[PDB]
């Protein structure tokens, strides 16, 4: 009833009661890129206006300590020219970290404490420079929002093919880039018990994609049928055609893995079947067409499906002739 | 708004339940007028007043001394006649009745309850009635003095009325949870007094002061989660119980500074 | 124009010219630096540690462990708030004369504020998080507090402006409470040494006596369980099992290892005094460390009803205290902090209580393991006896130490009630304050009447109960011999003896209530004719008129639950009687 | 009873006496992103504080060698306007550098020399800003602090599945992210001789994970079981249950690779197992719950173990019935 991920791509997962967040804390970056995206505008422009204001009220405090905040002047240079309020300060303490320097408010060589601070801002300024565009530019850069333009098939069939019932879905890409070494794991999760006693709620055994030499590796540009047959040796070795209904404790996981070759970092579509999206009996349409000197593909009929004549039992009985 | 208060109060008798409200109304009535005269008496500017202050004193004295026999005659009463009717129905029963219901039952009503309407019930009742009337009353004089206090008022209302109700199934559940776990351990000590010569006989003694220590960490630890709620509730309540002490304070402070108070109202209703 | 320090003239008070560190917003903006310094650290790594988890994720069931001094370091930031309120509200009553808001009289103390509760909740986020490899910040941050307060302080007393001024008290009062904070701050550096050198949550629900100290003021634990009440209803399932203390046999450990010590009635009391002394002392501190605090109702009472009944730039502390809106806040507060000083007091003793309880069962339990039955056959005893001791005897014993530390701090509350009765009022404060003494020995009187009344009552009671049980388990016989008729008018023999004993004990308690209504108002009728006639004219405002009518009401607010406790101590104490027979019985060999 | 990678890790090595500096020598770039918090943060103040200053030294005695250092002007113009001072020209090479440009001190075209030296300046100016700025956002990116947030169990143990004595032990993720390509390398590191006399001291050979095709990659959702039957080719195969043991000569090192979801760059988590942290006839709780239409997962009891029936014997003398 309650699936393991979902058909978008999303793991139904929960993580209660975590022990330790002290690991949590000794790694602030990851837990800084994984965040949505308001949240990540606001620590964005939490840390530049908190640096900002930091360095504000270090350099009134500056203009405040030497006394030139009192307009009554003898002939003397202040620290910081032209400073007479604190957001004068603020906005001298903006043109030096985002480095814009107008420059009617500028630094005169009086104060050796000035000169310090301008240092240290300038170098935290460029830390925090460094920190957040690079964090930024590896959020908008992350690539599961690739995996949004890999589809699946709804409905994952399963038919005959060589004699032997195998296991087949449908998967394509929507762009002209493409996925390089676009591995496939196809897993079966689903709870077992061993002969032993030992219970496991979710126990992910993978399935080996039938390949035609065995390395699962495939090659995305036409929206190709990728398909495991059903050995003696597979966990679908005895499964019944009645057996694909709902509350059937049965789920089959697609996780593509690969590369986007447009941006060169990696990235990994996954999809899930449940026991009643499973068609028996059923195979896929050709939806590859062939004109002009090149070939065409119809996305609109990309889940279709025909009924084809097949054996109402298990994979197990079909050895038996 | 159960019915075993009606029964109380129909035991009681109609004329001792008038005195009783008679007593009690007027008797927060007498002390209520013997501050409005003190505040009308302190700003001077002889025995105009502060005369009749002093057979006001003792109008109050002798009217708490009738709520007081008032209570105690009620609580005899119904002490006389709750018994003395539960023993002559009982005792006209079918044996039918004696071979159902179990009889630990039964002398657990004689020996507790009549306990309960003996020595609990005039106390509570005396010190239920003298909070709840002094109360309402100290509530109509701040609406008295400050006019301003009701709209005020109906919010603290509303939220005492909700945190009520937030906690009544907790109290409700929690206070049965108590006396589910109060009963196996009186049953566990009656059954064991009675098999003492053969619990001794079997050498299992260590086994069944293991039982008793399993019955009293069961029956502490449900008292104590109870202990626990009616703390919390209690120091809510007070948290309320101050703030309304500040929203008085600030609404006469805000009516006596540019308004006309004459100093001594304030102090009645801070009081 | 806003502006820090104001625009008075010329901007004149900005200037630096006798000295760094010698303008007082000066020190004040050195005073800024630690706060804001104190926000701009914690609120990335409270943002990065909690609250960055998302939706799904959740944290952290149990088994936290508090640092050294972590009582202390909670009462002092208590304190902190107040003197900070208090901070605040010296800056607003500051700047009535001087106008342009000089803003270096509020910032600072509400950066400070803001800075003392982000303190105190990441200190509390390390605390459940355990990791002292942190709160080095916290150390900083003190360190430099400290610093730029006595930076001010040293400077209040270099151009010699205190002690009738707010602000200097004000001042010393933060600095010696940074230094404070200081010390528990190395302390939990000295011991748990971690920087230049757990108890046992298996299954427990209760997690009340391991928690820090506001949630063990406001029980906020519970606020969990309340909010899981409007669902399912609790069960012993998911309450929890006991905490280790507080599990039984662990208690009458602490007794049969007070037993052997003492090496009898009166040994039974000092033994369980021992026993359970440190609790009953706690609960009683915390009572007297209450209404205390309820002293300062009349205070604040005469404070603002005699306001009502009327060095650049300052608050005189007396003037600060003549402003009525400071006393009606620091009223609410107080009573605020007495009322759960109250709670806190109430939970501790019912929690002893409850202990007292569980240990005594278990030893009666014990007695009756090795009680020899011919105590039982040949009179003295019965089961419904044995049963009837540990069903009322043993609550008995448990309301008495319920109402125990209620009797201990009586007579400290009526002490300073007497004596804040002469601080206002003069001489003749006394002279309506006898009459209190007077009807105290009346107490001792209707003790002993109360005390032969309850004394028959527990026997007649102990009769008839008795005489119930053979009745009504002989039924059979009783109904088919028809002799129901007789064995009731026995019954009710006992029951007029049962009746004409509570007859004599209920005017007695009307009598003791009619004692303890109506002295408070005979005593503001004897002080008030009193001190209208006869005496000097000596100031009969309004404002020592509410303050002694408010002081003898929380005088006699605490006197009115007395019948019932000398009707609790007196069972107990015939109760005690009973249990000490019973555990000095015959035994098997 | 010194064991070689930590429980948190850390390889407990020494390389001792190593003789060619030469080729650390030959990559700075390594040895400067392998470094220490503060001695990065002494490493990049220094650089900037070092370039600031040599290129101040540089302006300065380039307004020394006009000589408008000197005061006793005439009207012409200096090559930097406004520089009296080597605090001036300190100020003047900050502006220039971090490209503030107050232009109270600005230069004009008199001197060539200080064009030529403006234009050097901006030119490593911008050479040291992309050095050390991608160089602290590789340093804050690395992904070994993500290896923080995998967990191991604390004792692996052995017990028997499908009538094979098999080993095994837990790994989990903590965060809602992803471990993509996830590889287990489970290794045996001790000391073994050859029946030749050839005496090795840490012969790290490594048992096959029992995947169900055999390709080591599993799918780090759910903290699943990853669990290594026992074949008589394995070392494991001649293991009593009375060896687990202190002093004893076996650590099992488990490596789990992969590549961060979030970052996109790669990662490594390690943890070892001696033989005084193997539990024996010993399995692990199912801590897999499934309610509210998702699944639960349990990490405060993520390490708990029941007791289980099990043959006090070798894994030989098993297949002797």
């Amino acid at each position: 009833r309650a699936r393991f991920v979902s058909k978008k791509g999303n793991c139904n997962v929960a993580h209660k009661n975590i022990r330790e967040q002290g690991r949590f804390l000794q790694d602030v970056f990851t837990t800084l890129v994984d965040l949505k995206w308001p949240h990540t505008l606001l620590i964005f422009t939490m840390s530049f206006l908190c640096s900002w204001l930091l360095f504000a009220m270090a350099w009134w405090l500056i203009a405040f300590a030497h006394g030139d905040l009192a307009p009554s002047e003898g002939t003397a240079e202040p620290c910081v020219t032209s400073i007479h309020s604190f957001s004068s300060a603020f906005l001298f303490s903006i043109e030096v970290q985002v480095t814009i320097g107008f420059g009617g408010r500028m630094v005169t060589e009086e104060c050796p404490l000035a000169i310090l601070i301008l240092i240290v801002q300038n170098i935290v300024g460029l830390m925090i420079n460094a920190i957040m565009l690079g964090s930024i530019f590896m959020k908008t850069a992350q690539a599961h929002r690739r995996a949004e333009t890999l589809i699946f098939s709804k409905h994952a069939v399963i038919a005959l093919r060589h004699g032997r019932l195998c296991f087949m879905l449908r998967v394509g890409d929507l762009r002209k880039s493409m996925i390089i070494s676009a591995t496939i794991h196809m897993q079966v999760v689903r709870k077992t018990t061993s002969p032993e006693g030992e219970v496991v709620p979710l126990h992910q055994v993978d399935i080996p994609m039938e390949n035609g030499v065995g390395g699962n590796s495939i090659f995305l540009v036409a929206p190709l049928i990728i398909y495991h047959v059903i050995d003696a040796n597979s966990p679908l070795y005895d499964l019944a055609p009645s057996d694909l209904h709902h509350h059937q404790d049965l789920e089959i996981i697609v996780i593509l893995e690969g590369v986007v070759e447009t941006t060169g970092i990696t990235t990994q579509a996954r999809t899930s079947y449940l026991a009643d999206e499973i068609l028996w009996g059923q195979r896929f349409v050709p939806i590859v067409a062939e004109e002009d000197g090149r070939y065409s593909v119809d996305y609109s009929k990309f889940d279709n499906t025909v009924k084809v004549p097949t054996p109402l039992c298990t994979a197990r009985q079909l050895d038996e002739d | 708004p159960w019915r075993a208060c009606a029964k109380y109060l129909s035991s009681a008798g109609i004329l001792l339940l008038s005195l009783l409200v008679f007593s009690q109304l007027l008797k927060h009535m007498v002390l209520v007028a013997i501050d409005y005269w003190l505040a009308k008496w302190t700003d001077s500017a002889q025995t105009v007043y502060a005369m009749v202050f002093t057979v006001l004193c003792s109008l109050g004295i002798v009217l708490c001394l009738v709520t007081s026999v008032t209570v105690e005659w009620t609580g005899l009463k119904v002490a006389k006649r709750l018994h003395r009717s539960l023993l002559n129905r009982i005792i006209l029963a079918p044996m039918r009745f004696f071979e159902t219901t179990p009889l630990g039952s039964i002398l657990n009503r004689f020996s507790s309850d009549c306990n309960t309407i003996d020595q609990h019930i005039p106390s509570t009742l005396e010190c239920l009635s003298r909070s709840t009337l002094l109360c309402v009353s100290a509530l109509a004089v701040i609406s008295y003095v400050t006019p301003v206090f009701l709209v005020a008022l109906l919010p603290l209302a509303i939220v005492c009325y909700f945190i009520q109700k937030y906690f009544r199934v907790a109290s409700r559940d929690l206070q049965q949870l108590d006396d589910t776990t109060q009963l196996p351990l009186l049953s566990h000590f009656a059954e064991t007094v009675e098999g003492l010569t053969t619990i001794r006989a079997f050498r299992y003694e260590a086994r069944f002061q293991q039982k008793l220590l399993e019955y009293t960490d069961s029956n502490n630890i449900a008292s104590l989660f109870l202990t626990a709620a009616n703390r919390w509730l209690e120091v809510r309540m007070e948290y309320i119980g101050a703030c309304v002490v500040l929203i008085a304070a600030v609404t006469s402070i805000s009516n006596s500074l540019h308004r006309e108070l004459s100093a001594g109202l304030v102090g009645l209703g801070l009081t | 124009p806003l502006a820090f320090c104001g625009s008075e003239n010329h901007s004149a008070a900005y200037r630096v010219d006798q000295g760094v560190l010698n303008n007082g917003c000066f020190v004040d903006a050195l005073n800024v630096v630690p706060h804001v310094f104190l926000l701009f650290i914690t609120f990335p790594i409270l943002f990065i540690g909690w609250g960055s988890q998302s939706s799904k994720v959740h944290i952290h069931h149990s088994t936290w462990l508090h640092f050294p001094g972590h009582n202390l370091r909670w009462i002092l930031t208590f304190m902190l708030l107040f003197v900070l309120v208090c901070e605040i509200a010296e800056g607003i009553l500051s700047d009535g004369v001087t106008e342009s808001h000089h803003l270096h009289l509020y910032m600072p103390a509400g950066m400070a504020f803001m800075a003392a509760v982000t303190s105190v909740v990441y200190y509390h986020n390390i605390e459940t998080s355990n990791f002292p490899k942190l709160l080095i910040a916290l150390l900083v941050y003190w360190t430099l507090a400290f610093i730029t307060k006595t930076i001010k302080f040293v400077k209040f007393l270099d151009h010699a402006i205190g002690f009738s001024q707010l602000r200097f008290c004000l001042t010393g009062l933060l600095v010696i409470l940074y230094g404070m904070l200081l010390l528990v701050e190395v302390n939990v550096i000295r011991v748990r040494r971690y920087i230049f050198f757990d108890l046992q949550d298996l299954g427990v629900r209760f997690l009340q006596p391991f928690v820090n100290l506001l949630s063990k003021g406001t029980y906020w634990w519970m606020n969990a369980f309340i909010k899981t009440a409007h669902k399912k209803p609790i069960d012993l399932r998911a309450i929890g099992k006991l905490p280790i203390a507080m599990r039984a046999l662990t208690n009458y450990q602490r007794l049969c290892e007070a037993f052997d010590a003492q090496v009898g009635a009166r040994a039974i009391w000092q033994a369980l005094s021992h026993a359970f002394g440190r609790r009953l002392v706690l609960s009683s501190t915390f009572r007297i460390l209450a209404d205390l605090l309820g002293f300062a109702g009349p205070l604040c009472i005469f404070g603002i009803v005699d306001h009502l009944g009327k060095g650049v730039y300052f608050v005189s502390s007396q003037e600060f205290l003549a402003n009525a809106y400071v006393l009606a806040v620091l009223l609410f507060l107080a009573l605020l902090l007495q009322r759960t000083f109250l709670q806190a007091s109430y939970y501790v003793a019912i929690e002893t209580g409850i202990n007292l309880r569980g240990a005594i069962q278990t030893k009666i339990y014990n007695k009756i393991m090795h009680l020899s039955t011919s105590n039982l056959s040949m009179g003295e005893m019965t089961a419904g006896q044995i049963c009837n001791l540990v069903a009322i005897d043993t609550n008995q014993l448990m309301w008495f130490f319920f109402l125990c530390p209620n009797l201990w701090a009586m007579p400290v509350q009526i002490i300073v009630g007497v004596i804040l009765l002469y601080y206002i009022l003069g001489v003749s404060a006394l002279i309506g304050a006898a009459v209190i003494i007077l009807l105290a020995p009346v107490q001792y009187f209707v003790a002993t009447k109360l005390s032969q009344a309850q004394r028959s009552t527990l026997e007649y009671s102990n009769e008839r109960l008795k005489q119930t049980n053979e009745m009504l388990r002989g039924i059979k016989l009783l109904k088919l011999y028809a002799w129901e008729n007789i064995f009731r008018t026995r019954v009710e023999t006992t029951r007029r003896k049962e009746m004409t004993s509570l007859r004599a004990f209920a005017i007695y308690t009307s009598i003791s209530i009619f004692m303890n209504t109506a002295i408070p108002i005979a005593a503001v009728l004897i002080t008030f004719v009193g001190h209208v006639s006869f005496f000097k004219e000596a100031d009969f405002s309004p404002s020592v008129a509410f303050a002694s009518l408010s002081l003898f009401h929380i005088l006699v607010t605490p006197l009115f639950l007395l019948s019932s406790v000398v009707r609790s101590t007196v069972k107990a104490l015939v109760s005690v009687q009973k249990l000490s027979e019973f555990l000095s019985s015959a035994e098997i060999r």
